[PDB]
């Protein structure tokens, strides 16, 4: 389940509620087609996001993600590092 | 060892572009048992950064394009001087290190005209070279 | 290059034009311009006629446009604007200093015809018999004497909107710079001698709007306020506004030395008109400011009305009176723009309409200040 994400996240608060929640999502596995979605839009949010500790832990559950089993992360790295250059 | 003080603006701005053995040129507020070493532009407020701004002026014999006699005066630079700014400037004009050049509008002499250069005590020693260099001239 | 010749650039620009870009702001076209119309215009053996000189110096423009206000898109001192091209990387289309790139293309256009800050006397002196030359032979030179005091014109008009609005142009990962917003006749209510006479309540609508052309009639005849008076920034408001305030200037002295000629209005509304010039929310804005400061409230209300509906199309959000993210800057210029015109009713409307939005020598003066609702809460209050 990831639109339930695409819909409360760009609706919520910037500084705590989203940071609170999104320490809420880390605490369950995701399968890896929701993971490409999630770091998707992770991304998109990476984007939009201004604030440093959001954006850190923003990156921290990236990293969390990308540890998952099965999957194939070069195609969203280049899109990562993309970004790594302007940060 | 005397202790003092940094503005941590111009400390990190060393580091930064120190890191890709060069100098640190900077300016101490000593006052009463409290010292500071900051940079220029930060003793503005204590006023006491009233600049001082020099400028050696060179005579150049030719009346050619603005751009034209920049874009060469540059390449001649990087001709003669080993690497020290490689690059196209916006506005059309020179600097090496931190001098700065411009062509300003000549005396009330209609027979002189005069390229002005600008900079600091820190590239002092190559802009006297420079003037010396361009003291021959553009071929007129 | 005798083999293509002026072929390499038409199709370097056909190639931009297909790339859903069909004003030269592509990758294609500025790759084209950086490299392939530079080596044409720099090699002797290819001469292009004026046209394409103008041609290279409007695909220059709004290469400079995009890169200075067009968002960037995801899926002593020098600066340049670079920005996401169409087609290819920021870094891999890279163009070395496009303000540069535009003022030698002026400079090749001067070339053909043969006959700025370190030569701003000079670039003065030149503008100076820039509009009272003799004919063709004469012109020769005026020719590039006009088209280098216009390229010096968009440079100050590019200055300005980098400090008007360069917000929008790029994100938040790396430090960049905030936008600001202009004011009406409603400065005059803060010093001792500057008492309450700059808009009255109705003075404003009997001696602003007079009913003109609402349309976004340019490249006409605007007012004459500006030859005995400008908009005199107050330091005590704008002290930290240095680079503001100066670029302000320079875009209103600019502005009144544009209206002078005909062939530069005309092509900058030639340009605005083709190329989307009002698309771009910094460029627009600055030359709204430049119009209506100049005394061309009218036309420079309608080009200030297409940029906001032109954003509001975009898919920057937008509010319905009220400031946002981007429409801070949209909200607080038609709220100048209705108290520079004097609608007492429609801009105590707009007051209620963003209460909600609002943040808690001789004659009228001006000031710098941000385009967020600084710039509405405070000019409201003096207005009323």
């Amino acid at each position: 389940k990831s639109a339930a994400l695409h819909i409360d996240l760009c609706k919520a608060t910037s500084p705590a509620d989203a940071l609170q929640y999104l320490l809420q999502f880390a605490r369950k596995p995701v399968e890896a087609e929701s993971v490409e979605g999630v770091v998707r839009i992770l991304l998109e949010h990476y984007y939009k996001e201004n604030d440093p500790s959001v954006r850190l832990k923003i990156a921290s559950l990236l990293g969390l993600l990308s540890k998952t089993a099965g999957f194939s992360p070069d195609c969203i790295m280049d899109d990562a590092i993309n970004i790594l250059q302007n940060e | 060892s005397i202790p003092v003080g940094i503005s941590l603006g111009l400390l990190k701005r060393e580091m930064a572009q120190g890191l890709l053995p060069r100098l640190l040129h900077g300016t101490l507020i000593m006052k009463d048992s409290n010292f500071r070493l900051v940079s220029s532009e930060q003793a503005l407020k204590e006023l006491a950064e009233h600049q001082l701004r020099f400028t050696c002026r060179v005579h150049l014999h030719d009346t050619r394009k603005e751009q034209e006699t920049a874009l060469r005066v540059y390449s001649h630079l990087k001709s003669v001087l080993k690497d020290h700014c490689v690059q196209h400037l916006p506005d059309g004009s020179v600097t090496v290190e931190s001098v700065l050049l411009q062509a300003a509008a000549p005396s009330e002499d209609p027979g002189t005209k005069v390229l002005l250069v600008s900079w600091t005590y820190q590239d002092e020693e190559l802009g006297s070279f420079l003037t010396s260099l361009l003291k021959k001239g553009l071929p007129q | 290059v005798v083999q293509h010749g002026v072929g390499l650039g038409e199709a370097l620009l056909e190639a931009e034009t297909i790339e859903e870009q069909e004003s030269p702001v592509n990758c294609f076209r500025k790759l084209f311009v950086c490299d392939v119309l530079p080596l044409i215009i720099n090699n002797h053996d290819v001469r292009l006629p004026a046209n394409l000189l103008y041609k290279y110096l409007n695909k220059a423009a709004e290469f400079y446009i995009n890169y200075v206000t067009r968002s960037t898109q995801i899926e002593s001192k020098r600066s340049s604007q670079k920005y996401i091209i169409e087609g290819l990387t920021e870094k891999s289309s890279q163009i070395v200093d496009p303000w540069e790139r535009l003022f030698k293309i002026l400079n090749v256009v001067g070339m053909r015809c043969e006959w700025y800050g370190d030569i701003l006397h000079r670039m003065k002196d030149l503008c100076r018999y820039m509009n009272n030359f003799d004919s063709e032979a004469h012109a020769k030179y005026k020719n590039q004497v006009v088209y280098s005091t216009m390229l010096v014109f968009f440079k100050n008009a590019f200055q300005y909107v980098n400090s008007i609005q360069p917000s929008l142009f790029q994100g938040p990962n790396a430090p960049s710079q905030v936008p600001l917003v202009l004011l009406e006749d409603v400065s005059n209510v803060y010093g001792d001698v500057e008492i309450d006479r700059n808009k009255h309540i109705h003075k404003k609508r009997k001696l602003a709007e007079g009913r003109e052309k609402t349309m976004s009639s340019d490249d006409e005849d605007c007012s004459a306020k500006g030859r005995n008076r400008h908009i005199v920034v107050n330091k005590a408001e704008l002290a930290n506004s240095t680079e503001v305030l100066e670029s302000f200037k320079l875009a209103r002295e600019s502005w009144e030395l544009l209206y002078s000629l005909e062939f530069l209005d005309k092509e900058f509304t030639r340009i605005c008109l083709a190329w989307k010039t009002d698309t771009w929310l910094w460029l627009r804005i600055f030359l709204t400011d430049m119009i209506i400061y100049q005394g061309q409230y009218k036309k420079a209300i309608a080009s200030l009305h297409h940029l906001a509906a032109l954003q509001g199309s975009i898919s920057q959000p937008q509010i319905t009176g009220q400031g946002t993210l981007e429409h801070q800057r949209a909200l607080i210029q038609l709220a100048t723009c209705h108290f520079a015109l004097g609608e007492y009713r429609m801009t105590c409307e707009k007051v209620l309409d963003l209460m909600c939005y609002m943040v808690l020598r001789k004659g009228s003066d001006l000031k710098l200040l941000p385009c967020t609702s600084k710039a509405i809460m405070p000019y409201c209050l003096h207005l009323m």
